[PDB]
RNA sequence: GGUGACCACGGGUGACGGGGAAUCAGGGUUCGAUUCCGGAGAGGGAGCCUGAGAAACGGCUACCACAUCCAAGGAAGGCAGCAGGCGCGCAAAUUACCCACUCCCGACCCGGGGAGGUAGUGACGAAAAAUAACAAUACAGGACUCUUUCGAGGCCCUGUAAUUGGAAUGAGUCCACUUUAAAUCCUUUAACGAGGAUCCAUUGGAGGGCAAGUCUGGUGCCAGCAGCCGCGGUAAUUCCAGCUCCAA
């Protein structure tokens, strides 16, 4: 090419943005953001594919232009906009807010929250830098930079930022035995609690995380987001409570719920 | 007309747009399909509203007869539902109309417009002369 | 005997595709000068023009005079025999005709008591020999 | 060319012409199927033979 | 390009070996036993049984209480015994290899209306699903090819809008009616 | 100095690479121009402006090869985009409709999109699936039975042919609905629509391999058949035909 692509292949689109094939062509191609658009949730799809409330990026566009769709408590009128992780969607008019978290097969869930816990937001601060005037710095795992944080703050920990301030309430550091959840490969969406950390010099480190069943997994240390502490998350977790269970036992889960139903 | 009856299902509703949407199965036993009008009445009827607003398409008929399913759309005021609904279900119902040329010509005029630079009168000249 | 070492992959493999050149059928597809010397250059039929129509003396235990056609290929201008297969199919054949000619059943190979003929004629002048044969349409007069 | 040519088509044109004989029309698919089973899977014959062929010349 | 999908298999493999008796005589009485309309549709059955017995033997080679043997074992099991054809107390997979073509064929909606006795025969059968008289719980089906499952078993019954439970006779006995009303005052 | 029998270097490729496809005990052998990713090119080369991003070609400059207009002074070109022509060939579709869907671009809820969608051609190929079913008479057959072959019907299953003989349906005509941007098609649904149900199933074979005729009439080592053995020289299981059978 001789240039940046702007277009985007339906069936080259993220597998868990759970698309067909049979519709058209194209995705949505979300537009540059704070989330890679690898793991990011365009609005479009969103709100046509996940909650029904349009059935055409026509009427989806109309939705976003009537300035009723609200993301980290700013209006956004972009209709491929880069949600990503743990970024609350909030509706006024229909009064309901979104938490934008993975479910337990890895794919951005329909999770509902209440005002007063979307008001703040979980962040993972991806660097720190000293800049001009001896000024600290701070990059979250978003594109979101904030000036004067707490000394105590290193990489890689959590930081609570509530909406309509962009500031710093509270923060978790990155320690054995804290509630965490994996933010990409295999393991992704998956709750538990940082057991190990294995370190390797001039590569990717990797962390041991057991859940509440037991089941003990690793992943490298970019795909890790403390979401808690110690054990208490401070956020409300989706259904299932980020607990991956095999098919064996989901097939006979959905054994049991049609059985109850019939 | 004796035996006709609609049910509704995955009802919600919706303020973004300022509807009600569902989809709906109308059932005649041994009748053509229901025409769009008469679902568009006899939902007015079930939700205390006036076929004026309703706004039904995607009727598909099941194998063998009986039961066809569609999707109903209502609105809480007809000026909403000109504001936000597609201009081809408006020129169906009447109230959008589609007088205009070919895209064709449309491509043709705006072309044939290219070729003359600034001056107005010869740019809004250039397709009066090859109709 | 063969070898049989852990790291005697590249003398296997190597041996393996010497050896591979010596049977007609890898030599024939992989070797090039077969693809050359085909008149029909690799493909399954060809069009021609009737140059001739000749008679091809049966083989020896036979006695019969096959009735064959001198076609000189539209393509690189070659120039082949071609056997009209079926009673009187010969008389639907006169000159300077567009013939469509394929082969004549084992890859390049004479077949049965018809000495140094490949190829056999389909359709002449755009209508089928079968068709022809069977009456079921007529000569473009 | 030896000139042997005169010769093609030659019992095909001294081969007298018959016509076909008008037959009733042949049942196809299912029911010629179920006739060519019923044929030669549910009979019973008191006679000799061997087991003959279907195309007997008796 | 375009959105198509152009995902699609065949469902019959034709015999290695053509014209041999003992084949051409078993497939010839399976065809008039079960009323089929040629070898096509009795090879696909053969190609479905084979697709069948390929993944029950690979699954027991496979290791005891693997899961992945384990949990597709069950889910074969749970179809061959929602098809029918197999007893619901042999969930074993030895027993699928053990199963034949005929008791597939005995599943289809064509044998299903005659062992019902909605049709005098097989091929009476295969023409009143043709013409649209059988119906499955309420959907009206003209597949003769159906497999049945046990649940929908009890459920399959003449079609209402046909000339056999519901009323609104043929075309012919209409017309042959209106003849003889017109033949006789 | 560096690289080479652990194959350098050179040549060929009917080589774009990969995800993949065919075949299918296991191992493999072939194919991947082709819708997804990456690369390259825009007649052949070469050089540049602009711009964040181009050595851009639905941008420019020059040369080469083609080639358009000309008042002969000049001027304008690049369909390996969508259609559609010529040529090449064994070999491949309509100079159609629409931005309604998926998305893209823009100052942008509003414009544009031969991207793309829809329809047309389409036996590339894949899935389902009509060309008939039933009953009653004659003539047979059955482990049939009733007296122990004799004769029949208290039963069952075929085939032969009929004023049978009245039931069920489509394939087609075709109103409406539905579909759809608007149509089309499918699914519904009025009314016509089957007794050579002439509303007609074909393609290849009948010596063997290999299922099917030592039938009949012609031809006479001719014509021809025959993948291979072989057939044909006047009584052809093999050619040309009729009939009858075989396979799908
Ligand atoms: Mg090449
Ligand atoms: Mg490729
Ligand atoms: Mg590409
Ligand atoms: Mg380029
Ligand atoms: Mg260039
Ligand atoms: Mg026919
Ligand atoms: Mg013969």
């Amino acid at each position: 090419a001789r240039g940046p692509k702007k277009h985007l292949k339906r069936v080259a689109a993220p597998k868990h943005w759970m698309l067909d094939k049979l519709t058209g062509v194209f995705a949505p191609r979300p537009s540059t953001g704070p989330h890679k658009l690898r793991e990011c949730l365009p609005l479009i799809i969103f709100l046509r594919n996940r909650l029904k409330y349009a059935l055409t990026g026509d009427e989806v566009k109309k939705i976003c232009m009537q300035r009723f769709i609200k993301i980290d408590g700013k209006v956004r009128t972009d209709i491929t906009y880069p949600a990503g992780f743990m970024d609350v969607i909030s509706i006024d008019k229909t009064g309901e807010n979104f938490r934008l978290i993975y479910d337990t097969k890895g794919r951005f869930a329909v999770h509902r929250i209440t005002p007063e816990e979307a008001k703040y937001k979980l962040c993972k601060v991806r660097k720190i830098f000293v800049g001009t005037k001896g000024i600290p710095h701070l990059v979250t795992h978003d594109a979101r930079t904030i000036r004067y944080p707490d000394p105590l703050i290193k990489v890689n920990d959590t930081i609570q930022i509530d909406l309509e301030t962009g500031k710093i309430t509270d923060f978790i550091k990155f320690d054995t035995g804290n509630l965490c959840m994996v933010t990409g490969g295999a393991n992704l969406g998956r709750i538990g609690v940082i057991t190990n950390r294995e370190r390797h010099p001039g590569s990717f480190d990797v962390v041991h995380v057991k859940d509440a069943n037991g089941n003990s997994f690793a992943t490298r240390l970019s795909n890790i987001f403390v979401i808690g502490k110690g054990n208490k998350p401070w956020i409300s977790l989706p259904r299932g409570k980020g607990i991956r269970l095999t098919i064996a036992e989901e097939r006979d889960k959905r054994l049991a719920a049609k059985q109850s139903s019939g | 007309n004796d035996t006709v009856t609609i049910r509704t299902r995955k009802f919600m509703t919706n303020r973004l747009l300022q509807r009600k949407q569902m989809v709906i199965d109308v059932l005649h036993p041994g009748k053509a399909t229901v025409p769009k009008t008469e679902i568009r009445e006899k939902l007015a009827k079930m939700y205390k509203t006036t076929p004026d607003v309703i706004f039904v398409f995607g009727f598909r008929t099941h194998f063998g007869g009986g039961k066809t399913t569609g999707f109903g759309m209502i609105y809480d005021s007809l000026d909403y539902a000109k504001k936000n609904e597609p201009k081809h279900r408006l020129a169906r119902h009447g109230l959008y109309e589609k007088k205009k040329t070919s895209r064709k010509q449309r491509k043709e005029r705006k072309n044939r417009m290219k070729k003359v630079r600034g001056t107005a009168k010869a740019n809004v000249g250039a397709g009066k002369k090859p109709k | 005997g063969k070898c049989r070492g852990l790291r005697t992959a590249r003398k296997l493999r190597s041996h393996r595709r010497d050896q591979k050149w010596h049977d007609k059928q890898y030599k024939k597809a992989h070797l090039g000068t077969a693809l050359k010397a085909n008149p029909f250059g690799g493909a399954s039929h060809a069009k021609g023009i009737v140059l001739e129509k000749v008679g091809v003396e049966a083989k020896q235990p036979n006695s019969a005079i096959r009735k064959c056609v001198r076609v000189q290929l539209i393509k690189n201008g070659k120039k082949i025999t071609a056997f009209v297969p079926n009673d009187g199919c010969l008389n639907f054949i006169e000159e300077n005709d567009e013939v469509l000619v394929a082969g004549f059943g084992r890859k390049g190979h004479a077949v049965g008591d018809i000495p140094g003929v490949r190829f056999k004629v389909v359709k002449v002048a755009n209508v089928s020999l079968l068709a022809l044969y069977k009456g079921k349409k007529e000569r473009p007069r | 060319v030896h000139g042997s040519l005169a010769r093609a088509g030659k019992v095909r044109g001294q081969t007298p012409k018959v016509a076909k004989q008008e037959k009733k029309k042949k049942k196809t698919g299912r029911a010629k199927r179920r006739m060519q089973y019923n044929r030669r899977f549910v009979n019973v014959v008191p006679t000799f033979g061997k087991k003959k062929g279907p195309n007997a010349n008796s | 390009p375009v959105a198509r999908s152009w995902v699609c298999r065949k469902t019959y493999v034709t015999p290695r070996r053509p014209f041999e008796k003992s084949r051409l005589d078993q497939e010839l009485k399976l065809i008039g036993e079960y009323g089929l309309r040629n070898k096509r549709e009795v090879w696909r059955v053969k190609f479905t049984l084979a697709k069948i017995r390929k993944a029950a033997r690979e699954l027991l080679t496979l290791d005891e209480k693997d899961p992945r043997r384990l949990f597709e074992g069950n889910a074969l099991l749970r179809r061959l015994v929602r098809i029918g054809v197999l007893d619901e107390g042999k969930m074993k997979l030895d027993y699928i290899l053990g199963l034949k073509i005929e008791d597939f064929l005995e599943r289809r909606l064509q044998t299903q209306v005659f062992k019902l006795g909605l049709a005098k025969s097989i091929h009476h059968a295969r023409v009143l699903i043709r013409q649209r008289h059988i119906r499955v719980r309420k959907q009206v089906v003209n597949i003769p090819s159906f497999i049945v499952r046990l649940d929908s078993q009890k459920h399959i019954d003449f079609s209402l809008r046909s000339p056999y439970g519901g009323g609104r006779p043929g075309r012919v006995k209409r017309k042959n009616a209106k003849k003889g009303q017109g033949g006789a005052g």
